[PDB]
């Protein structure tokens, strides 16, 4: 009836690294890399709890660590691919010339790496758009979240890139006000 | 268990000096490097997570001291741009993984670095056998041992009855004391105290053997004054067991 | 700052030593860890706990009920336990182990034999005539000077003699002078010579 | 129409397709008029079936007209004929679920019976068949049952159900507990110890039933001999055994029982029994011991023979002198006259050699 | 204040665009049956997708969850402390977080904004925590339960939810349909209509 998860990995050789809490499926807080700060998902959270810094970055190494050694028990067997399965959607009920925000739907993929794109008619502009870090599922494969800021307009068309290793090609997800 | 190499170190006014620490068992995945200054406290520098940027506590001279911690062993904190106001006590940790996993230490590494070898000496040993005196009255012998004339303080005074050491007895000085207290790079002194039973001192059998381990120097260090050369050596005075006059 | 210790304590040998720590207050998932530290070496580990108490081999925990303070006892204090004693928080909330202030500790051996006197030593060497000594005197006495800048002194250190049991309080004083002789020294107990 | 199956507990998917390429509009429907799954725009909608989050499908595969509706852990209740609607088709297709379960998990022992049971959906007409270890091949039915399990059958098997000309998998391990043994015989002396121990299929468990031996002898018949132990995780540990042969376990299986000596009476045959917590103990041995006796008073060598001893065999007497001046099939050895020297006392028959003794012959005072 | 984390440990040995990928995951788990009763933490190591070693909370030890992982089961269970770490478990670290966010993750609640709109009726219930809600359709005063269907429940990774609750049917000429939410937002049973 509740659950605190916090989910780390080291992948190589991409040598990058994630610290974070999941809380029923959405994220609380992780700590960034490069940064080496605390990052919270959502502000509201920001003066409660104050997580420490470097603090995630010991786990890391070790996780980095105890991969060095486990791919030595498997005598180097590598990662099976897999592909993302992807929807768009609209935030609330699309309205004409009311605000809103696309929500970009990546899903049930691994390795954690992706590349996103916002291109409307193939017009590759982002404007403050904003993603989150790999959520956790429950076969411990990955999720994750691009948001779109937008106007419903009858004439434009906007899309969505997701480039990954499990499909053999680039993955182009569309969506048009209706 | 972890060991810090070298133990003592000296070098001039600047130079490279490189202090390494070694986990002799287990993967270290994290690196503490503390220095303490004389009778100050344990101050932390950095933290080295393996493989990774090293993060230094604020207040630090910056590029002045590199981690270079390497695999899960070798770590090297070297210090370059040698400065007389840095000489302190460098002790560094290892540990076993993140959060609460026990902090395992090391030895510490004690360095002091000045501007030129002309101050290093090594130490002039000589004993002091007891008086009848302390004998007539405590029916005890009470020898002293003087090395003086030194530099750096680093030292280790032990010593040798009949050719084998001795921890009964023996209460050595705690801190070797300045020959000028006001001189900047002064030379240093120690006086260590063992003390035996009256008669065991007057059989002149037993054979008292005082010593001093100086670490001062080694070859590569350019030498030009023509006088002795101050390396790491072993100085010692002597005497047998004497008689009843 | 993380926790808060007196500077300084003093005790006596085989008496029992209760050290005092206030942290302010810890968060609720860190443990209280005491390291101590001979007087030149690394420091070392001691005892630690979350809350309650407890107590191990060479000493025991005393946790306050908010966990506002803790109590490091020492059962029977023997003289290598003087030593520097920090009092430190390590846990979920610290990654980092943030070294305290520190109390000092220093144990004051018990001597058997107040007899005290001042003994000239002769030369081996025949190097300097210095040494005249000064040992086997009551704990209550600290020893002195300086002043003379030419003449040198020792602080009061304790020897001891295990076949005999038998710990005395000895310092020492030497000078390469004309005018350095015994007595002329800063302070003293009575007996002499 | 089509029809796909699927074991009970596993993951089917089938198929549906729309010529044309495209995500489109489409929905499930249960036998009876019901929908299940569908898609509203990029959505995915789950319907007032029964199956509620038991059923899903790919979204990944729906770009092009693929679109598929899975179960995950089905149960015999979703049999049924399951409808597909898309760009106005009527596909069709329908699932049939069957399983197979032992009446008993636990290890069977030798000669139990074992009774698999087939679980039918409502409205099938299925049969079975069984492919064994050794490769044997039992044909069954609505349900098979192989009594009397062989060692040998003792392993993996493989059950087949059969409709509609598609095969359905199902694998169950068995591996049987049992005695290597059920002969065992030993020929021994009148003053030579005797012993003997037995094997099993060997694993660890714990806890793990009891078991005695049950004697049978010739002299004084009514034979009782209790011998009685209590085997647990490999703890031998006597139960009381009889005081009339004076013997001791050796707890700490191998269970070897031991013997002082081996006397004129205690030659008989006897059975052993074993039984364990897992219940059906009926798994049990027997021992065979037979002993025979040189002894020569005064002119007289009598020796004769004890023991079951299956009475095709030869008894002789020889000594590599003139040849088995008495020898016949009995128990009896009698000769007259003792010609100096050792003999050789003969109880074999035309197998190899078994049990031989001898003693010696002094002329005259 | 002062939210809490957890910690691993090494393995055995040491270690040292289509290149072969390889991926190590540590998930520090967490079970709460309603609130500070019962609670059952868990940590668990992956490889790539696979678990290898586990910690149960109710199995007071390390675990292996392969041959794959049995060494480190071993390795970890043979140090005496880390086990009365991971033991205090549920204590130190999954009560000690969940009192931090007993305010602000727990008791956190947001009004559930609801629209509706034919295509067939749409109910569109947007930005609501938590995600525990009821929506069903109402034709006069009669609630229709079949023909439905549901979008389920979605999920912003916002902490807002959404779903989108269809209802197919055929009206005529002054009936009225409804629309009801009820979430633990809610004083009210939140309602909207179509005619």
């Amino acid at each position: 009836e509740h659950v605190i998860i916090q989910a780390e990995f080291y992948l190589n050789p991409d040598q990058s690294g994630e610290f974070m809490f999941d809380f029923d499926g959405d994220e609380i807080f992780h700590v960034d890399m490069a940064k080496k700060e605390t990052v919270w998902r959502l502000e509201e959270f920001g003066r409660f709890a104050s997580f420490e810094a470097q603090g995630a970055l010991a786990n890391i190494a070790v996780d980095k660590a105890n991969l060095e050694i486990m791919t030595k028990r498997s005598n180097y067997t590598p990662i099976t691919n897999v592909p993302p399965e992807v929807t768009v959607l609209t935030n609330s009920p699309v309205e004409l010339r009311e605000p809103n925000v696309l929500i970009c739907f990546i899903d049930k993929f691994t390795p954690p790496v992706v590349n996103v794109t916002w291109l409307r008619n193939g017009k590759p502009v982002t404007t403050g758009v904003s993603e989150t870090v790999f959520l956790p599922r429950e076969d411990h494969l990955f999720r994750k979240f691009h948001y779109l800021p937008f106007l419903p307009s009858t004439e434009d068309v906007y899309d969505c890139r997701v480039e990954h290793w499990g499909l053999d090609e680039p993955l182009l997800k569309h969506w048009e006000f209706d | 268990v972890v060991s810090q190499h070298p133990s003592w170190v000296i070098a001039k006014s600047g130079t490279s000096v490189k202090i390494e620490c070694r986990s002799l068992d287990f993967q270290a995945t994290t690196m503490f490097w503390y220095r303490q200054f004389p009778k100050q406290s344990l101050m932390l520098m950095a933290t080295s997570n393996e493989g990774s940027k090293a993060t230094y506590e604020q207040g630090v001279e910056k590029d002045k001291f590199l981690i270079n911690h390497a695999s899960l062993t070798l770590s090297t904190l070297t210090v370059t741009s040698a400065h007389p106001e840095d000489s302190s006590f460098y002790i560094c940790s290892a540990r076993g993984g993140s959060y609460n996993s026990p902090l395992h230490f090391g030895n510490g590494t004690r360095l002091t670095v000045t501007e030129d070898l002309k101050n290093v000496f090594p130490p002039e040993v000589a004993v002091f056998e007891p008086s009848e005196a302390e004998i007539s009255h405590t029916q005890k012998a009470t020898l002293v041992c003087l090395a003086t004339g030194f530099y750096p303080d680093h030292v280790e005074l032990s010593w040798w009855v009949n050719g084998k050491e001795v921890h009964s007895g023996v209460s050595t000085d705690p801190q070797p004391l300045k020959e000028q207290p006001a001189l900047n790079d002064s030379r240093y002194s120690l006086s260590s105290r063992l003390r035996v039973s009256a008669t065991f001192w007057q059989n002149p059998r037993n054979h008292f053997r005082c010593q001093v381990q100086f670490y001062g120097l080694s070859e590569n260090d350019e030498w030009t004054q023509d006088r002795a050369k101050p390396v790491t050596q072993i100085v010692s005075a002597e005497a047998w067991g004497r008689a009843d006059c | 700052a993380k926790t808060t210790q007196p500077n300084s304590m003093e005790s006596n040998e085989e008496e029992p030593v209760h050290l005092p720590c206030n942290h302010s207050t810890i968060s609720g998932t860190d443990y209280i860890h005491w390291y101590r530290q001979l007087p030149s070496q690394g420091p070392e580990y001691v005892i630690h706990g979350l809350t309650s108490n407890v107590n191990n081999r060479m000493a025991s925990l005393a946790i306050a009920e908010d966990r506002k303070s803790s109590t490091l006892i020492l059962h029977r204090a023997t003289l290598r336990d003087a030593a520097v004693y920090y009092c430190t928080v390590y846990g979920g909330a610290t990654n980092k182990l943030i070294f305290g202030t520190g109390t000092l500790l220093a144990v004051q051996p018990n001597i058997q034999n107040p007899d005290p006197a001042v003994y000239q030593l002769r030369d081996s060497k025949s190097s300097d005539k210095s040494v005249c000594l000064f040992t086997d005197f009551d704990s209550q006495t600290n020893v002195s000077q300086s002043k003379d800048s030419d003449v040198y002194i020792t602080d009061k250190t304790v020897l001891d003699m295990r076949s005999m049991d038998f710990k005395s309080n000895s310092a020492v004083a030497w000078s390469n002078k004309s005018d350095f002789a015994c007595a002329n020294n800063s302070i003293i107990p009575e007996d002499t010579f | 129409k089509k029809v796909v199956l699927g074991k009970k507990g596993d993951t089917v998917e089938l198929t549906c397709t729309a010529s044309q390429k495209k995500s489109i509009q489409f929905h499930w429907k249960n036998s009876n008029q019901i929908k299940i799954l569908g898609n509203y725009g990029s959505f995915l909608w789950k319907g007032p079936s029964k199956l509620n989050d038991r059923a899903d499908s790919r979204r990944s595969l729906w770009d092009q007209g693929n679109f598929p509706l899975i179960i995950k852990n089905l149960k015999i209740e979703d049999s049924d004929t399951y409808i597909c609607e898309v760009e106005d088709q009527k596909e069709e297709v329908q699932l049939l679920v069957f399983g197979l379960t032992a009446n008993s998990d636990t290890h069977l022992l030798q000669g139990q019976s074992l009774t698999l049971t087939l679980e039918s959906p409502p409205g099938s007409s299925p049969s079975v068949q069984c492919r064994s270890p050794r490769g044997k091949n039992i044909q069954g039915g609505k349900t098979l049952s192989v009594s009397q399990l062989e060692l040998q059958d003792s392993g993996t098997w493989t059950c087949t159900v059969l409709q509609n000309q598609k095969k359905v998998e199902f694998k169950i391990d068995i591996v049987v507990l049992a005695f290597q043994k059920a002969s065992s015989i030993v020929y021994k002396k009148e003053g030579e110890q005797v012993e003997f121990s037995f094997p099993l299929a060997f694993t660890v468990e714990k806890l793990t039933g009891s078991g005695e031996l049950w004697w049978q002898a010739e002299r004084a018949s009514s034979s009782k001999s209790w011998i009685t132990f209590d085997l647990k995780n490999k703890e031998v540990s006597v139960k009381r055994v009889t005081q009339d042969p004076k013997l001791q376990m050796g707890k700490k299986l191998p269970l070897h029982l031991t013997l002082p000596q081996a006397l004129p009476q205690y030659a008989g045959s006897g059975n052993l029994t074993l039984a364990l917590e897992a219940k059906t103990g009926k798994l049990h041995q027997e021992v065979n011991l037979v002993v025979m006796r040189a002894t020569q008073l005064q002119k007289n060598l009598t020796c004769e023979v004890w023991g079951p001893t299956s009475p095709k065999l030869m008894l002789s007497l020889k000594l590599e002198n003139k040849e088995a001046k008495v020898s016949k099939r009995e128990k009896a050895v009698w000769v007259l006259n003792p010609e100096a020297g050792m003999w050789q006392c003969l109880l074999s028959d035309s197998g190899q050699v078994l049990l031989e003794s001898n003693i010696k012959v002094l002329p005259a005072a | 204040f002062s939210w809490g984390a957890e910690g691993q440990r090494p393995g055995f040995g040491s270690g040292g665009d289509t290149r072969p990928r390889f991926l190590e995951q540590v998930k520090h788990e967490c079970h709460f049956f309603n609130g500070t009763e019962r609670v059952r933490f868990l940590d668990r190591y992956f490889y790539h997708q696979e678990e290898y070693v586990r910690f149960d909370s109710d199995v007071g030890e390390y675990r292996a969850v392969t041959e794959l992982g049995r060494p480190d089961a071993e390795y970890w269970n043979s140090q005496k402390d880390l086990l009365e770490q991971k033991r205090a478990a549920v204590d130190t670290y999954c009560r000690h977080n969940y009192g931090v966010g007993e305010s602000f993750t727990v008791q956190r609640r947001v009004y559930p904004e609801v629209t509706v709109y034919p295509a067939l009726l749409v109910c569109s219930v947007n930005g609501f925590y938590p995600g525990s809600i009821e929506v069903r359709w109402f034709r006069n005063g009669q609630e229709e339960k079949t023909g439905v269907v549901s979008t389920g429940l979605i999920q912003n990774g916002d902490w807002t939810f959404q779903t989108l609750v269809m209802l197919e049917t055929v009206p005529r000429s002054g009936e009225v349909y409804t629309c009801q939410v009820e979430h633990p937002s809610l004083t009210s049973p939140l309602t909207v209509e179509w005619r």
